């Protein structure tokens, strides 16, 4: 019945004013990409930064099991696009937000499927 | 010069041809730092410039390419160089990385341990090493050829680098090995490349381009390192991050270089010529299987 809730711990730590996880690996790129959230190569547009995926995954970075039942990681081995306004906390961003399964953009940060 | 707009500077051939004695390395712009683009780590910048330079060589780039990256961890527990290599290499390239210390990585598989424990069943198309021990930076001691991981790397290249493959091995004034330089003469071409972002360090990448499995040139490594230091001592390199701002041509082009499994007796001068041009890779095309030896100890009493 007991499993550590790392996501909730980070969220609470953040809301209490804790410094976000640092040393997420930001990539150099053209910033002329598609803007989709999680891609096989950096896809930042003008309003995003692209990061190495593993370095932005709370579970990878904390050395804890992934919630996935098979333990698969959504980010490791890929690149995650973060809005430049949120790039101070890529781990918080990926953990709090969701990718649209239709268009591949972040819900509320690129997804226009509600229009 | 216009060198500031390149990703870095490669050792001019005339320096390779000298017979210098080894001297201490004194870099005029020592201590200067390049101004990195906002939020970019040194090692992302350094690996980007290394890959920008490798784009100018005749690397073989097959389907099902296999790359292994030693010294991939950082004191921060992430792998910036692996992240750049995976960005640079064609999608689907198998990428394995490794380090003494635990780190989290975007590689397809990661082995934690001394590189000497690492074994692989398959051969590799590209070997990258950023392995370094900062204890070698002792200016109070004589600067002799180092063994340790360099002994491993020499043997690993001769045993597991596909003919046609390439390597980039980080060296410095004090972190170097004579046999590794001698092994550069077993490639169709070689150089020592200094990134422009780190030009105030004696660091270089020793690049072997298109492995031939036999000496094309006989290189005396003690002299070649002396030649490398003489070059660095007399050719200040202007710190520059200029090339980081042009990423449009960065990805390594998937050339689909042919892979062939040949026995020794079949490598004629025609094969050697194709290998030399980056047009052929010789190895089996089997599964990629790796392991790390683990020493077992029970310290209970
Ligand atoms: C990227 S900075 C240099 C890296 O080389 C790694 N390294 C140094 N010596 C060895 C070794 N013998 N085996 C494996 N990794 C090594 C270090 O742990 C460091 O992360
Ligand atoms: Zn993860
Ligand atoms: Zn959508």
């Amino acid at each position: 019945a007991f499993a550590v809730d790392a996501a909730k711990a980070y969220k609470d730590y953040l809301a209490s004013g804790g410094q976000p996880i640092t040393n997420c690996v930001k990539m150099l790129c053209t910033h002329t990409g598609t803007g989709q959230a999680i891609t096989v190569t950096p896809e930042a547009n003008m309003d995003q930064e692209s990061f190495g995926g593993a370095s932005c995954c709370l579970y990878c970075r904390c050395h804890i099991d992934h919630p996935n039942p098979k333990g698969f990681c959504d980010l490791k081995g890929k690149y995650v696009q973060i809005p430049t306004t949120c790039a101070n906390d890529p781990v918080g961003f990926t953990l709090k937000n969701t990718v649209c399964t239709v268009c591949g953009m972040w819900k509320g940060y690129g997804c226009s499927c509600d229009q | 010069s216009s060198q500031a707009w390149q990703p870095g500077v490669a050792m001019p051939n005339l320096y390779k041809m000298q017979r210098m004695l080894l001297e201490k390395c004194d870099l005029q712009n020592y201590g200067d730092s390049a101004t990195l683009p906002k939020g970019i780590m040194m090692n992302v910048a350094k690996y980007t410039q290394l890959c920008q330079y490798l784009n100018t060589l005749t690397l073989a780039v097959p389907y099902n390419m296999r790359v292994i990256h030693f010294g991939a961890g950082s004191d921060k527990g992430v792998a910036p160089g692996t992240a750049v290599l995976r960005q640079w290499l064609p999608t689907g390239t198998l990428l394995v990385d490794s380090d003494l210390n635990d780190f989290v990585s975007d590689a397809d598989s990661t082995l934690i341990g001394d590189c000497a424990t690492v074994h692989t069943a398959n051969k590799w198309d590209l070997i990258i090493s950023d392995m370094y021990d900062p204890k070698t930076k002792n200016v109070t001691k004589e600067n002799d050829s180092k063994e340790g991981f360099f002994t491993y790397i020499c043997g690993f290249i001769q045993q597991k680098l596909a003919l046609g493959g390439s390597v980039a091995i980080k060296i410095t004034e004090h972190s170097w090995n004579a046999d590794l330089y001698k092994l550069m003469g077993h490639f169709a071409w070689w150089t020592a490349f200094v990134t422009n972002v780190n030009a105030s360090s004696s660091e270089a990448f020793l690049i072997g381009c298109n492995y031939l499995g036999k000496p094309r040139e006989q290189i005396d490594g003690y002299v070649m390192h002396a030649n490398y230091i003489f070059w660095r001592n007399t050719n200040p390199i202007q710190l520059s991050s200029y090339s980081l701002f042009d990423m449009s041509k960065f990805p390594l082009k998937l050339r689909g270089t042919a892979v062939m499994s040949l026995k020794e007796g079949q490598i004629n001068d025609m094969i050697l010529s194709l290998l030399s041009k980056g047009r052929l890779i010789i190895r089996e095309n089997n599964r990629v299987v790796i392991s790390s030896d683990v020493l077992v100890n029970n310290e209970n009493l």
